[PDB]
Formats: C-alpha cells, structure tokens, sequence
C-alpha cells in the first residue's frame, strides 16, 4: 500500500503564462482523450490570420511556435496524468475488494488480527485525511470498508488506540457533511459510521469526558451541519434519506443524556419540524420494503421530541392533530 | 475540402485520384486469378523452405505477397469509400472506355480468400523456419 | 432619420438649379465626404455616418460583451452528464444573460456621467429594463415554476420593476409628506403611496412611511385594537419570505388570519382609517380586486399578483390580462410593450428594433437568444456566411463585425475578427476568405499591431496576405531592415556598389546577440563576402585570397568588373593567371562614369594590366 | 499601502516597465536620492508591510534631479551638476554601470539638469542654464541643443509628438519647441495671466497628444489643450504647497496622480479632463512627497521622510 | 468636422480616399490636383500639396494599392491619363511633391473615368472617354512605374454621334479577390459588364437593363462574405438601382434587380459603397445624401438621410 501518494501532485499542473493562444480551448479535442490535431488546425488557422493581418508577423512567430511546443507537451502530460489517475483508481478498487473479501471470509480469531486491523486503520487515516473533500471516487471504496469494519468489532493499550482513532474518524465525517461533499451515496456511509459511534462507543468518568468532548465537535459546525442533514431527508435517494433520518435520532438521544437541548432547538429554526409534521399527511400511501423502514424512523424521531419538556412547545405549535386527521389512518 | 475549404484545390485531388493507378490495382485485387496465383505461390512444400537459404527468392516473394495482402486488407475500406464512387461519377459524366476486371460478387477481399482452408495451415507451419520477418 | 450635413454652412438654398451633389463613403465610418460639381461651390464637407459611436465607453462595452461571448464557450451553441447537460446549460447561459445585463448597466452609467448627449443614456436604460424582464421570465426558472427557485426569481423581478421607472421618486415622497386640509397623514395619497411601495416589494420604505406619522401616535392612543393590527402587520412585512415557498405559504396564512381578525373587530377609529387599514391588509393578503385598485401601471399589478396572491407563472397569462384591463400600456416609453410581449410569450420580432436602438446590443441579444434555443436556423439549402442561410444571430454578429471594421478603432479589430472566427457556422475556408479580405484594413501603427496581423495570417494561413502587408511595409535603413526577387537583386547590386566604393548590420551579416538570433539571402551572402574581403584587405597571401574571392564574385555576377580591375591595377600564381584570363574573356554610361571617378581607355588599361600580370607570372 | 524606510531622502521613484505582453503587474522600481554627501541610484524588487529586496545600487554624484527608464535595463538620470547619465542594469549579476553620459549637458560653471524625458532612442533634457538638449543613444554629442532657449528657469519637459516637446518654466509659461527649428524662440507660448506662478511639473495625456497637465508653486493642477488658445482649459485648486509631480495613469488616463511639498499624494478620478473625485493616499504626518510613479494597479512614491510608499492594489 | 475650402477656382469633379481613409485626392477644372492630409493631433483636414497636372479639365482620379507605393492617376478632357508618385523628400505645398511617372495619350477623345484595378491583379487600370473605347493598362514590371503597357482595348459604344454635349461614362472594377477578373462600365443609357475569359481577353458577360436615361455613377460593391456581387447605379431618370449578379446570351452570369429608389426626385449623381459593402450611399438634385443597408430579405432600406 505504497502507490497512494499525493506528494507527486498528479492533479496539480503548473500553468504557464500563455500570453497568446490563451483563448484556444480544447473543446473539439475531447474516454478522456484530447486530440492534438484538433488544436493544431485551430492554432494554424490563427497563425495564418495573424500573418494576413500584417502586424509584426516575423518577430512574433517564434512566440507562437514555442507556445505550440509547450501546448503539445501540456496535452501529453494531461493525458498521462489522466491515465495514471484511472490506473490508481482501478488499483484502489481492486485492493478494497480484496480487503473486503478477506475480512468477510475469515473464520480465524480476531484478537490476533487486531494488530493488522490497527495497522490498516493507521494506513487509511492519512488517505482519508488527504481525500476527505478532494474527490468522490476514492473515498467511496475507503468509506464502505470502514463501515463494515466498525460493525464486525494489554487490552487497555489497544482499547485506547481504537477509541482514539474512532474519535478522529468521527471528525472527518461531520466535516464532510457540513460542506455537502460527494454524492448522496458517499454521504450516506458517513451517517452509519457516526451512528454506531454515538450509539455504542459513547453509550464512569471516562464516559463523561468522551460525551462532553463529542458534543463540542457537533456544536463547532452548528446549523451549517444540521442544515445538510435536514435536506437529505425526504429527498430523491432512498437510502440517504433513511440513514439521515435515523442519524438525527442518535443526535437528540445522546444530547439529552449530556431541561433543554440545543439540537432540538436548531431543528425548529431550520423549519425541519414544520415540514416534518406536514409529511405526516397521506402516510397511508407511503406505509422489508424500503418505504416501510423509512417511515419507521420518521415516526420514531417524533416520539423522541415528545419526551422532553421543551419539545411539547415546538411540536404542539405545528398543529399535528389536524395533520393526522386528513390521512384517515384511524 | 469541399465542405470547408474552397473548390480550387478540389480539382487537384480529383486529378490525383483519377490518374493514380491505386484504383486499378485495387480493382485487380478483387480478381480470382490474382488470389489464386498468390495462394499457389504461398502453398509450397516445407522441404524447400527448410533447405533454402534465408536470402532465397521464395522467402522474399512470400514476404512481399504477405505485405501486399496486409496493405490490401488495410486500404480496402478507404478504396471502397473514397475511390469507387468518384471514379464511377467521373466515368458517367465524361467519356471513358474501361473494361471491368473485378467480381461484383466479391463485396470484400475476404470473400475471395475464405474459400482456401490450407492457407492458415501453411501460415502456421511456416512458423518453424526461424525467419523473424516471415514469422 | 434626417440629420443636418453641416449645421453651419448649408451649400444649397432655393431650388435654384438643383445642384449635382456627390458623396463618397470613406474607409473610416467617422470620416466620409460630400461635395458639389457646380460653379462657386468649392467647399468640402466631411460627414460622419449618422448615429455612430466613437466613444471610449462604447468600445469598453463592446469588449465586455465580447468577453461574455467568448467565455460562453461551447455553451454559446444549443444542442437541440445526461439530464444535467440541459440544466447546467441553462445555468451558464442564464448567467451570461446576467453578465450582458451588467455590462450594459455599466455602459449606461458611464454614459450618464461622461456625456454631451443623455438621450443615449435613456435608450440604454430602456434596453436594460427589457432585458431584465426577459431574464426574469426565461433566464432563471428554465420553464419551471417559482418554487423551483423562489430566491433568484423574486430577486430579478423586484429588480426589473425598480429600474424600469423612477417612481416613487423621493421627490414625491416629500411631496405628500408636506401637503393642508386634513388631519395628519390620512388622505388617499399617503395610503396610495404606501400600497404602491408594497406592490413593488419596497417593504423597507413602506415601513418607514408608517413609522413616520401615526404608528404609535393616533393609533396607540385612540384605538389600541387597530394599533396591534397596524403593528404586527409591519412585523409580517418585516419577514416576507424570499427563499422558501413554504415559509410564504405560512406567511400568507398569518396575513389572512390578521385580515380576518381585524376584519370583524373593535372599530375605535375614523370611518375612513378603518377601511384604509383594511385595504392595506387585503393588498398584503393578495386580494386581486385591491391589488388592481391601488396600481398605477400594469407592471405594478403584475408584480403585486406574483408577490402576494399566488406565486405561479401558470397564472401570468391571466395576471397580465387583468393588469392591462386596469392600466393600458404607456406608449411614452419603448420598454413597456416589449416587456408585455416577453411576459405574454412572443419574444421574437424584437431584433430589428433593438438593431435600431443599438447594433451591438441587438447582435449579442440575438446570440444569447440562440444559445437559449429561443430562435434557430430554419434554413435548409452559395459558399459563404453573411446571409440568411445561417442563423439570425450568426447574421447579426457577423454584421456587427463588419460594422466594427469601418470604425477604425484597432482595439475592436480583435473583437471583429474573433467574432467572425468563433461564428458557430460557416466553413473554415469561408472564414479564411473573409479574414483575408478584412485584415488588410487593420489600422496598425505599433510593431505589436503588425505582429498581431501576422499572427492572424499564421493562425489562418494567409501567406499571400502577409506577403502583401509586408510589401506595404517595405514601401537606406528601411532597405536594410527589409533585407520580390527583383527587389532583392537590386538590393544586392546596391550593396556591391557600396562595397566597391569602400557598419553594425554588416558585422551581423558576416543587442548584437539578439540581432544575430533574428538573422538566423543570396544578396546577403554576397554582401557578407564583400565585407570579409574588405576586412582582409585592411589587415600578401591574405590579399591574394581576397582578390580570388573578388574574381569569383565577378564570375557569379559591369560596374563590379570595373571595380575589380581598378583594385587589380592598384595591387600591381597560376590560379591568379587563370582568373585574370576568365575576366578578360568576360570583358554602360554608369560604368564609364565610375571609371572616370576612379581615374580622378578603360579596356586598354585593363589589357595593359593583364599583360603586366602575365609578365610577372613568366618571371616567377 | 505601506511604507519602507530607506535612510535617504528619495527625490525620484520609477517603475521598471513590464516586458511586452506581460500579464504580471509592476514589481521592480528605481530610486534616486538627494541631499546626502553620497547620493545613490538604487533598484528594488517587491516580493510576493511588504518585503523589499535591494537589487543593486550605484553612487550618483550630485542630487538626482530627475530619473526615467529608457528601456527595461537603462535608466536615465539628471544631476544637479548638469550631467545626464544613462545607467545600465546587468540582471545576470545584479550590477549597475554607466552606459553613456553627457557631463556638459547643462552648464553656465555647473547648472542643474532639471528634467529628462525618454523616447528610445531619444532623450530630451532641460536645465537651469535654459538649454534644451536632444540626445540619442550612442551619439557622443547632442543631436541638437537649443542654447538659451528660455530666459527663465526650465523646470520640466514632456514630449508632445517627437521631435516636438513642451517645457514649463519658473514664470508659468508652457513653451513648444521642435528640434528642427531655426532660432531659439518657441513656436507657441501658453500661460495663465495674473501671477506668474512657477510650474514645476508637466505630463502629456497618453492618448491625446495635444493635452498636458501641469503642477505649480501654488499647488494647483492645470489642464491645457495646445489647440485651445493660450490659457488652461481647467485650473483646479489642490495642494497647500508646491506640486512636484503630476502623472496621468498610462492605461486609464481618467485617473491622474499628483504629489506635493505639503506631504500629500492625491489620486484624482475623472471617470474627461477637457469637460472629479479625489483621494489622498498617504497619512497626515508626511513630509514632502517628491515623486511618484504609477503603472497598472501599482503606485510607488518617495518622500523627504526617507520613506518609500508602495501599493500594488490601487483598484482592489 | 466643419467644411473647408478646396483651393480650386473652377468646379470640382471628383474626390477620392486613399486606402487608409486618412488622405484625399481632389481634381478640378482649374487643371489642378490637390492632396489633403488628416492631421492626427488636430482632427482637421489640411492641404498636403497642390499642383497643375493637365492642360484641360481634370474629371477623374484614383489611388493605387499601398502595396505599390503612393500612386495617384488622373484623367482629363485633354485626352490623356497621367500617373503620379509621391516623393516624401519634398516639402508639403511645394507643388513638387508628386512626380509624373508617365502619360497615356492613346485616347483620341476626352477621358471621363479612370480606375485602378484590385491589387491582386498587379498595377492595372482602365479608362474610358469620348472615343467609346475602354483601355486597360498594366505596369508589367512593378519596379518600373513608368513601364506602362496597353493591356487591352474594347469598343463599348459603336456609333457615337458627333453632336452631343450629353455624354457620360463610368467605370468600376469588381473588388472581389476570390472572383474571376471583371469590371462594370456605363455608357450613356447603357451599362455593361466585362469578364476575363480563358483567352485573357475581355468579353461582354452581361448588361444591367432598366436605365431610361443617362447613368451618372456606378460602383461595384465589396462582396466580403457574400457569394454574389452587387453593383449600384445612379441614373438621370431619378432612380437608384441595385443589381444582384450571380455566376452559376453566352454568359455564366445571372442578373437580378434587387432595388429601385426614386426618393431623390431628380438625378442621382453619386453612388458609393462601404469598405465592407455594408452601406451604400446616394446623392442627387434634392441636395440630400442617403445611406442604405440591406434587409434580411436582401431588399434595401434607407437607414438615414443627411442634408
């Protein structure tokens, strides 16, 4: 696992000044394959037009010549970089598939393989930190492997290293959710990781310190983070809205354990409780099946808000009595 | 040329395509006599090639024939696309008296050679000679 | 359009023998000429083409728009990464529409500030209003409804309306906040001007006009009931939704609740103020009847309808109709009808009129209208572009280019050629021909200008053009710089004559490094050889080598031969003899003159010298 | 904007011109100093309070009275001694040398050279001897000298269209000359009547060859059109003491810059002078601002506080 | 841009722009040719040089392409055509700034017009006079601007009656660079087009029918962008005419009439074109100048009226 290296900067490219021919784009050039003749003909026509203009044609010819000699190598370097990037992507996908097949089909004990597990975690930590919001293709292969790994889980020293990385891994997830990076598929995996972390790891002085510091990370982002999660719900995707809805349950649940709560208050300001009670209408149409499990998390969340004293104020003002009557479920 | 460029240079390309003998060679390549002579020349006993010298004329002739076949297989599409219609239009417009030497049934070069089964056998047997170019 | 040729000296008076007037269009738009072929009419009248823009502001405008055109890339075209190409296409195009709008606003600004004539400012603003409306209706929602993007839409709409006309101008705010014959602020005027503000989305000002007179006064005292209405109404105004079509759904709720509550309640105020408060609440609630009642112009109605009743363009057809039933289109200004047309679906047939207001704007307008796909080339057929064969937009752009070529501003020539080159239609060869004919007229002065011309001749492959341009440049130092076949030969001959008569250039031929690089032809080589020979001369065997070189040069080439003979005489083995012989074998007025100058008969002297040389060879 | 202190009173500051077709903004400037036993011509670069690097310097004998770039590598200086010098910068080893000089360009005994302008290969100088010279690179003697051209002190000069020039003097006259002329009288004199206020600086509009701006002893800005009679087209109250330099912005001449003995540097924004808002750019505690240069978004100036002020972001 | 005096004593016949539009040549009956310069600084027109050039009234004038130097040509009633070249080594207004390079005396009748040919054909020119014979001249060796040979002679009119003061003739080459060499000629009521044949000789390739009087002016329009040609004529019958000529009794040329305009109500004396052939100008008795642009339909519309 030494082929993932960003020091070479295969994505970054030094762009020369290009005082001339700057407007000549690679439109007709483009399977990423930029043809060189499509730009050669254009620059030749432009040189012919400039020569016909009769304005310092002999002197400025060498400038156009060297600009073309630089543009050809620029195109070749871009093609080589694209090839290297797709090759690295394929290799990373193959490695991730191999690691998944190895972890899944493994009857051997886990306490001896804990060393290799920690080594893989240490190796992927910098990979995730370097590609947290750069590209949405490599994180996918590396995001799902961490998901299953978290569910398939001297002892004191190991317990500290695990909990330490699980806390660091929790930060990069909320950081991506606050910026709405990647596709809804990748954004869904982050919800499952943070879900079990806030449900199993945190849930006794050691517990208080972890719970206290955990809430600090959530408060750092504020409404910016919750706004993204609230938008994912009742969306186009079927699995993203489900994971996002269940995620909110863990946030409000762990917050009460820490008579009021800032998480529930933010949901009201973002108009989340309002639209949520509105969706209660026509619930009979929505209700193993993906739609059934989604509604379960929906009604389950509302049940939690009705347990705190402050929830009755915001929930009652939503006029939920008239919303459940139009559906005729009773 | 005709779609973007002017119609001045078009006459040059037309004259080049009409006077160059490539069209006539391609037309002759679709004849049964030519392919029969070729497969007869390539079909020879193995003892002769084994006892022959690397500079023997038989090996050179076989190499040249294989190269001509490769060039024909490469240029058949270009010909059938950008030669036949132009030549036919020119013959229809102007007055030219030419005798056809091609077979309309052979729509492609493979139709005239798909009837020879010993060709692949001979090509495979010729791999045990050691000649790099021929192999 | 009738313009006075010269609002000073008019060359005619009575029908007194209708005089032969003559006119010739010049290579420069701003410099044409008129004159008369008649007795006692010997004046020349320089005329510039009517309504021509020479201003710097204009060229700035043009450059900005060309930038927008160029930057549009592949998106300046419309394809009649699957379902997104459409949405993203509209995204960028719609943005370009905003850019154009901006550039035009800036332009209009700079016209109001630096100006002799402000008529141009007015026309440009009108053009802007109509364009704002066009964007608001076709360049934001991409065929969808306001829910698709409530924020952007209402922003553009509110913008369009409050830039079309000036009213309510603050010169009218104080107009009523001054007028009396009534108690404080409570006549049809205050309210009309409050409702007007609301209908135009000008909520800030609206609020201000209230906290101006009787918010707390007459109400907080007289009727505590209506005070609460007039107050939390101002609160709702303070929070009119502009991002969520949900928040609006609930907003109109609170508003209708307020209007019902007040609707049937404690009337502790004047008979008129009662209704005057109800109407305000109705208008805010979206009562159609009322929105029409307090509207001065159709666009106030239309805007109100969209803001407070139902925010759906599916009703625009109806809205406009009601609006026009209330207030007819005001033919005072040129933008209202076009806006009505936009809103009501018929976008087209505006290009000719805009072309009358300003050729440039019209050109790019047609262009972006083609980009959106609002107009396309229906033609389906003659080896060239400037016709109806291609688009209507292509046509207008190409036309603009050609118009720019006669403007004589070298800053815009790149825009002209670029416009032609990027024209989404037409053979590369057709464009080649067009550029081949335009370029020679480029008003080059600098070195850079010329280099630009050349670069375009290269880029398009116009060697015959470049050759001509250069020919124009060629027409002692200039000649040196130039160093067609005949000319080169003449230059050679001149160099030879100079050598026979006998600095940096000569050394270069044989700052300095740059020159050597640039240099890196037969005439040149000969001159270099002559220079080397002279150098050798200045520096016995060397002298012989130089003489040999000279004889060789003479063989390759009358005056030169004479100079050589003179040199030989001044100097006065087998190879030398052979050379002398060849020269004798080879052996008019100018030559004789040169000979006379040298002496200060020739053939005889030459023969004598040859004889002497032969004798010398024999002695050796 | 920021200041750098450089331990000498700076009389002149000029940006090095940018290479043709450069997209970069100005980063290198030259200074000349005055009022020291040892004055210097210095080249500085600005790194990306700024970081300045002294590239090289060279002793200049006499006060630096004026300074202009002739090309990328050649700098022309006018001395209080009357000497005019072309310095050559050698970028390979960051040295300055003397390329050529005219030690008797101005004289009475010594007479200060008060102004120099360049239009490669030509150089035009004026001085307190009322002499006007045309020099050409690599010619040892003046192409032309108009001896006793003015009876008043010549304070500054500009090209109109070469070989036509315009000079300003100590009694407020603009005088137009041509180096092809016979005699020692100008073709045209312009002046403001009433007080004969000395004019210290002049600049030609970059696009309109007929238009010049001048600065006076009384701090006023005058705009003149040499086709529009003998008086200025505009006379604008400005500084509280002498205006030492005036520059139209080279690429957008709706902007113009002036500096003064009173310690101010003004940015005038007419965005026309025939075809106004003014901002004062330096702090209230400044001593005489002797000189400024502007190129693109870059401004440099020099003061008697031994300070150089720079901004590379005039418009952003 | 205020009017100015030409400096001519007798009536002025023609005014012509140089290639760059910064220079102007004037010729009058006082047998003089004046050249004006457009000073950069002071946007005023100022006399560059004046001089006596003919023994009779000078009617026509024209500039040659800049790629051949500074050359002017003149036609006079003295049956001759003279060629001049500017000598930059002379003071302006000295009367010696333009040296005669040659004289063409072949014409046996007064001359009414002279036009240089498109640069892409070399120094070439044409002339027409009373003799009703068009003549083409070529400066075969571009170095010897004196080496003017006679390239061709064509009989335009066949029987010109010896008693008519009513005479008019006009010339105009096809500017087009990518079109076969050809030129238009007007002679009284007639107007015919000549085209270079494969045999290097001029042949009549068409006629522009419809003129019911004397043709005062004609000019071929620059066909930049178009595939067709357009030539306009100002007749004495008070009509401007615009003909569309396409090449697809022995011709290869088609002839359409695009427009007719009588807006002038009287004779149309001058007809001129844009540099791009985008604008067409007309002037006449009514003392007005009209500018015309082409519609999308290829009709022509008056975009302005100067007076």
């Amino acid at each position: 696992f030494d082929f993932i290296n960003t020091d070479y900067k295969w994505e970054e490219i030094p762009s020369p000044h290009f005082t001339y021919l700057k407007d000549l784009d690679l439109g007709p050039c483009i399977g990423v394959h930029y043809d060189i003749r499509k730009a050669q003909e254009i620059l030749a026509l432009k040189r012919k037009e400039y020569e016909h203009s009769q304005l310092a044609t002999p002197e400025f010819l060498e400038t156009v010549e060297l600009e073309e000699k630089v543009l050809i190598e620029w195109l070749t370097v871009r093609n080589r970089a694209n090839l290297l990037l797709t090759a690295r992507l394929n290799l990373l996908q193959a490695w991730a598939n191999l690691l998944l097949v190895m972890i899944e089909s493994n009857d051997f004990k886990s306490t001896p393989k804990m060393a290799f597990l920690l080594q893989a975690l240490q190796a992927i930590l910098p990979t995730l930190e370097a590609f947290s919001s750069l590209k949405s293709d490599e994180a996918f292969e590396l995001a799902r492997v961490a998901k299953v790994l978290l569910w398939k889980l001297e002892q004191f020293t190991v317990g500290n290293l695990i909990g330490d990385k699980l806390f660091q891994l929790f930060q990069l997830c909320l950081s991506a959710i606050s910026q709405c990076s990647g596709t809804p598929e990748l954004r869904s995996l982050y919800y499952s990781i943070c879900y079990r972390y806030l449900t199993a790891v945190v849930d006794t002085r050691s517990v208080t310190n972890a719970r206290a510091r955990t809430l600090k990370a959530i408060t750092l982002y504020g409404d910016r983070l919750l706004n993204v999660i609230c938008d994912d719900a009742y969306g186009s995707d079927t699995t993203c809205q489900t994971a996002a809805m269940i995620l909110l349950n863990a946030l409000v649940h762990t917050s009460r354990a820490s008579v009021d709560c800032p998480i529930i208050d933010a949901l009201n300001r973002l108009n989340f409780i309002g639209v949520l009670v509105d969706s209660l209408k026509e619930i009979l149409n929505e209700w193993a099946s993906p739609s059934q499990q989604y509604t379960s998390a929906k009604l389950a969340l509302l049940l939690q808000l009705c347990q705190t004293r402050q929830g009755a104020k915001y929930v009652l003002q939503a006029n939920l009595f008239r919303a459940l009557e139009q559906s005729g479920v009773f | 040329n005709i779609s973007i460029d002017d119609a001045m240079a078009a006459t040059n390309l037309a004259t080049y395509v009409r006077l160059h003998p490539f069209s006539r060679v391609m037309e002759w390549l679709f004849n049964e006599k030519v392919i029969t002579s070729l497969i007869n020349t390539i079909h020879q006993d193995p003892i002769s090639l084994g006892s022959a010298s690397p500079d023997s004329p038989l090996v050179v002739s076989i190499l040249r024939a294989i190269q001509v076949m490769i060039k024909a297989l490469e240029l058949q599409e270009t010909y059938l696309h950008l030669v036949r219609p132009e030549v036919l239009r020119y013959q229809g417009e102007a007055g030219v008296r030419r005798k056809p030497v091609a077979n309309a049934a052979y729509s492609a070069f493979e139709d005239g050679i798909l009837s020879h089964l010993s060709l692949v056998v001979d090509l495979g047997k010729y791999c045990n000679l050691g000649h790099a170019e021929l192999t | 359009i009738l313009v006075p040729m010269t609002v000073n000296d008019q060359p005619i008076e009575k029908n007194g023998d209708k005089m032969p007037l003559k006119f010739k269009l010049g290579p420069l738009s701003y410099q044409n000429m008129a004159f008369i072929t008649a007795k006692d009419k010997y004046k020349l009248y320089p005329v510039r083409i009517p309504r021509l823009d020479t201003s710097k502001e204009f060229s700035a405008y043009v450059s900005g728009l060309f930038e927008i055109y160029r930057d549009l890339g592949d998106d300046r075209v419309f394809n009649v990464v699957n379902s997104n190409f459409a949405k993203e296409h509209n995204a960028t195009v719609n943005l370009a529409m905003e850019a154009i709008l901006n550039e035009l606003e800036v332009f209009i600004g700079r016209v109001k500030d630096q100006d002799g004539r402000v008529n141009r400012f007015y026309e440009l603003e009108e053009s802007l209003t109509v364009l704002n409306c066009l964007r608001t209706m076709y360049f934001i929602l991409d065929g969808q409804d306001v829910e698709e993007n409530r924020s952007e839409f209402i922003e553009s709409l509110l913008n369009w309306i409050n830039r079309s006309d000036g009213e309510p101008d603050e010169e009218y705010i104080e107009q009523v906040f001054s007028v009396a014959g009534k108690k404080v602020f409570e006549t049809q005027y205050f309210w009309k001007l409050l409702n007007q503000l609301v209908l135009r989305g000008l909520l800030s000002q609206a609020i201000g006009c209230i906290e101006r007179s009787d918010l707390l006064p007459y109400l907080s005292d007289t009727c505590a009931v209506s005070f609460d209405a007039v107050s939390d109404s101002i609160e709702l105004l303070k929070q009119y939704p502009k991002d969520s079509s949900s928040t609006f759904r609930e907003w109109k709720n609170l508003v209708l609740k307020l209007s019902q509550a007040f609707g049937s309640s404690a009337t502790d105020i004047s008979g008129e103020l009662r209704d005057y408060i109800e109407d305000f609440l109705l208008v805010i609630g979206g009562n159609q009847r009322k929105i029409l009642q307090y509207s001065r112009t159709w666009y106030e109605s239309f805007c109100g309808f969209l803001l407070y009743y139902i925010p759906s363009l599916e009703l625009s057809a109806e809205y406009l109709q009601m609006s026009l039933e209330a207030n007819v289109v005001d033919i005072t200004n040129d933008w209202e009808q076009p806006c009505v047309d936009i809103i009501s679906g018929k976008i087209h047939s505006i290009l000719p009129v805009m072309e009358s207001l300003d050729s440039c704007t019209a050109a790019f307008t047609a262009m972006i209208c083609e980009a959106k796909g609002l107009i396309e080339n229906i033609f389906e057929g003659l080896e060239d572009l400037f016709s109806y064969r291609n688009g209507m937009a292509s046509y207008m752009l190409n036309s603009f280019a050609f118009e720019l070529c006669s403007l004589g501003d070298k800053e815009l020539w790149p825009v002209a050629i670029g416009l032609i080159a990027l024209s989404a239609t037409g053979t590369r060869s057709a464009k080649k021909m067009v550029i081949a004919e335009l370029l020679p007229h480029y008003p080059f002065v600098t070195n850079d200008d010329i280099e630009w011309m050349l670069s375009i001749c290269v880029e398009w492959r116009l060697p015959e053009i470049a050759k001509e341009i250069y020919t124009t440049l060629g027409n002692i130092e200039s000649i040196a710089n130039f160093s067609l076949v005949k000319s080169y030969s003449w230059l050679l001959f001149e160099a030879s004559c100079m050598e026979g008569q006998k600095v940096l250039n000569a050394i270069v031929s044989k700052d300095d490094v740059i020159i050597p690089q640039d240099i890196l032809v037969t005439n040149s080589m000969r001159q270099t050889l002559a220079p080397y020979a002279v150098l050798s001369q200045f520096y016995d065997r060397e002298d012989w080598g130089q003489a040999l070189r000279l004889l060789l040069l003479l063989i390759e080439f009358h005056y030169l031969v004479l100079l050589v003979a003179k040199f030989l005489y001044p100097i006065f083995e087998d190879s030398v003899a052979t050379v002398i012989e060849v020269i004798e074998t080879k052996w008019s007025n100018l030559y004789e003159t040169i000979i006379e100058a040298d002496k200060s008969a020739t053939l005889l002297k030459n023969l004598r010298k040859k004889l002497n040389f032969k004798l010398c060879q024999a002695f050796m | 904007i920021y200041a750098k202190f450089v331990s000498q009173k700076i009389s002149k500051t000029r940006w090095r011109p940018l290479p043709p077709g450069s997209l970069q903004t100005a980063e290198t400037f030259a200074t000349g100093s005055w009022d020291n036993e040892e004055n210097y011509i210095s080249l500085w670069s600005i790194g990306d309070e700024g970081d300045h690097q002294l590239l090289c310097d060279i002793r200049h004998h006499g006060d630096v009275m004026d300074l202009q770039f002739f090309d990328q590598e050649r700098i022309v200086a006018a001395s209080s001694t009357g000497c005019v010098t072309v310095f050559l910068h050698h970028p390979n080893n960051q040295t300055l040398s003397v390329n050529q000089q005219w030690t008797t360009a101005h004289y009475h005994s010594s007479a200060p050279c008060t102004g120099v302008v360049c239009n490669n290969p030509e150089i035009v100088t004026v001085g307190e001897d009322g002499r006007i010279n045309l020099f050409r690179a690599d010619h040892k003697e003046a192409v032309r000298t108009i001896d006793n051209a003015d009876s008043s002190t010549l304070h500054a000069v500009t090209f109109l269209r070469t070989p036509e020039i315009l000079t300003v003097n100590s009694i407020g006259q603009l005088k137009i000359w041509d180096f092809r002329q016979q005699g020692n009288e100008p073709s045209q004199i312009l002046s403001l009547t009433g007080d004969r206020v000395p004019l210290h600086c002049v600049d030609r509009h970059p696009n309109q060859q007929h238009v010049v701006a001048t600065g006076g002893q009384d701090g006023m800005l005058s705009i003149w059109d040499v086709r529009q009679g003998t008086m200025p087209v505009s006379l604008l109250k400005a500084h509280e003491a002498e205006m030492w330099e005036v520059h139209f912005h080279p690429s957008n001449p709706e902007h113009l810059f002036t500096c003064s003995e009173d310690g101010s540097l003004w940015h005038w924004d007419a965005s026309s002078w025939l075809s106004i808002e003014i901002t004062s750019l330096l702090p209230s505690r400044s001593l005489s601002v002797n000189t400024l240069d502007v190129l693109g978004p870059c401004l440099v100036c020099g003061t008697d506080a031994e300070a150089i002020y720079v901004t590379r972001h005039l418009f952003s | 841009m205020q009017p100015f005096d030409s400096g001519h004593d007798d009536l002025v016949h023609d005014v012509v722009y140089d290639f760059y539009g910064r220079h102007v040549a004037t010729c009058s009956s006082d047998q003089h040719i004046k050249v004006f310069k457009l000073d950069k600084d002071t946007s005023n027109w100022e006399l560059s040089d004046s001089w006596r050039a003919h023994d009779s009234s000078i009617v026509a004038i024209d500039w040659a392409s800049p790629e051949y130097g500074r050359i002017i040509a003149s036609a006079s009633y003295d049956k001759t055509v003279k060629l001049w070249e500017e000598d930059p080594d002379q003071e302006e207004c000295s009367g010696r700034r333009w040296n005669k390079l040659c004289t063409l005396n072949d014409s046996k009748g007064s001359l009414y017009s002279v036009k240089f040919a498109p640069a892409h054909l070399g120094l070439k020119l044409a002339c027409l006079g009373n003799d009703g014979i068009l003549r083409l001249y070529d400066a075969l060796e571009p170095s010897d601007l004196r080496s003017w040979t006679l390239t061709s002679e064509m009989k335009v009119l066949s029987i010109p009656p010896a008693n008519h003061l009513q005479s008019d003739f006009c010339l105009s080459w096809c500017p087009s660079r990518f079109s076969p060499e050809k030129l238009a000629v007007s002679a009284l009521e007639q107007a015919i087009i000549y085209q270079r044949g494969k045999d290097g000789k001029l042949h009549v390739a068409a006629k522009l029918p419809g003129h019911k009087s004397l043709i005062r002016s004609i000019s071929w329009a620059p066909s930049i962008g178009r595939w067709y040609q357009l030539i306009a004529t100002g007749c004495k019958d008070g009509r401007i005419r615009i003909f569309k000529i396409t090449e697809k009794l022995q011709s290869n040329l088609q002839v359409e009439l695009l427009s007719e305009h009588d807006d002038h109500n009287g004779e149309v004396w001058s007809v001129s074109w844009n540099l791009t052939g985008t604008i067409l100008s007309s002037a006449g008795d009514d003392g007005k100048v009209r500018l015309w642009k082409a519609t999308y339909s290829n009709e022509f519309k008056c975009m302005s009226v100067i007076t």
